[PDB]
DNA sequence: GTATTACATGGTGTGTAATAC
DNA sequence: GTATTACACACCATGTAATAC
């Protein structure tokens, strides 16, 4: 099933950067932006965006991709049961169509 | 990748129910992170942090580093990670 | 390897929406959002945002992570070559480094 | 998930080289979206919107209708999309 | 019943620079 | 050499309502 307890992307960062023995504003000068970008982004502040995920890949490792896609997991997870959807009909056959066919 | 079946049960009261009595306490958090790498990847490749330490096993199996010789392994199959397991190697 | 032309997620929608003989406003009040927002996403001016992915999902099937990993997708094929990352170290070992230790 | 062979090279020209002559003018949107359906799912279930028709034939080969009696066809091995085909069927 | 768009608005990510160590 | 944050600013998504059919 699906992950319980999911974390910011950039709290899993610090926690890395933490292992690694790498300051915040060393990350920062190798990613190329301010100490405060991470800074905020390393507190779970602001979101990792298609940009950091670019820069985060050429120094963490794996894909922009990848990042991105904890970023926008870790969003939709915010959303959960915040957007009423109980009005929106699916197009095509619902359950009682489907079975009556 | 879909994680498909646990060997460790800590693992899998952690995964599944967010339950933090079956891992040491030290490393829930390294282990929900890694936990969370293994679910976000689309491919095994996505995993090479090097960091993690990835490597194949010696057949199918893989495993990732958490800490010191603390690591998971799983197995490869079918594009999902089956047999989860946290052990001390 | 990856795919060559990617197009923008609103403009795949519009044509799934124009196969399906539905249009946009009738689309906008289904999912519960203006007509105008319809009309920026399926003109490709505006991005399918997470909560759009959510709405979306209840009307057109799939998962609100599929149609939100299109526009990630898209978003990164826009970028990935404007941003100059030579300057970037990866750590850990380099090319050259695995070469020594091998 | 990864396309690891085309059974139908004209597929193959769009997706690897977006060259468009090797499929019919009409359906070259309708295609190239389906294909980036495809290469975005992570599992089989995120291709089942009901205007693809998603269904199995009968072994472990799927597919996804295009335009009127047009379909993608693929073999769904280790996570992957194998011997993709463009056929009027 | 339909599609498009300027305008005002709110929300958000980033750099600058100040503060504190 | 380090981490945090108010403030200004640019960017972008959305609704309102106008126009046009
Ligand atoms: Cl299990
Ligand atoms: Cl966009
Ligand atoms: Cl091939
Ligand atoms: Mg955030
Ligand atoms: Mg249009
Ligand atoms: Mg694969
Ligand atoms: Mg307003
Ligand atoms: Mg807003
Ligand atoms: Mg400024």
């Amino acid at each position: 099933m699906r992950q319980f307890k999911v974390s910011h992307p950039g709290e899993m960062i610090a926690r890395d950067l933490e292992d690694m023995g790498v300051s915040g504003r060393r990350f920062a000068h190798n990613i190329g932006v301010t100490p405060a970008t991470v800074s905020r982004l390393l507190a779970g502040k602001t979101a990792l965006t298609p940009s950091l995920s670019i820069r985060i890949a050429a120094a963490l490792g794996s894909t922009p991709e990848f990042w991105l896609r904890l970023q926008s997991n870790y969003d939709l997870r915010q959303l959960e049961n915040q957007i009423d959807t109980s009005g929106i009909v699916l197009y095509g056959e619902s359950n009682e169509q489907q079975q009556n066919a | 990748m879909m994680i498909k079946s646990f060997k460790h049960k800590g693992l899998k009261l952690l995964f599944e129910k967010g339950v933090t009595s079956g891992v040491p306490a030290q490393d829930v958090d390294r282990i929900n992170d890694r936990l969370q790498a293994i679910d976000t990847a689309t491919e095994i490749g996505e995993l090479n942090r090097q960091i993690y330490k990835l490597h194949p096993l010696k057949e199918g199996y893989w495993s990732i580093t958490v800490r010191a010789n603390w690591r998971i392994t799983f197995q490869f199959i079918n594009g999902d990670a089956y047999i989860l397991n946290y052990e001390d190697y």
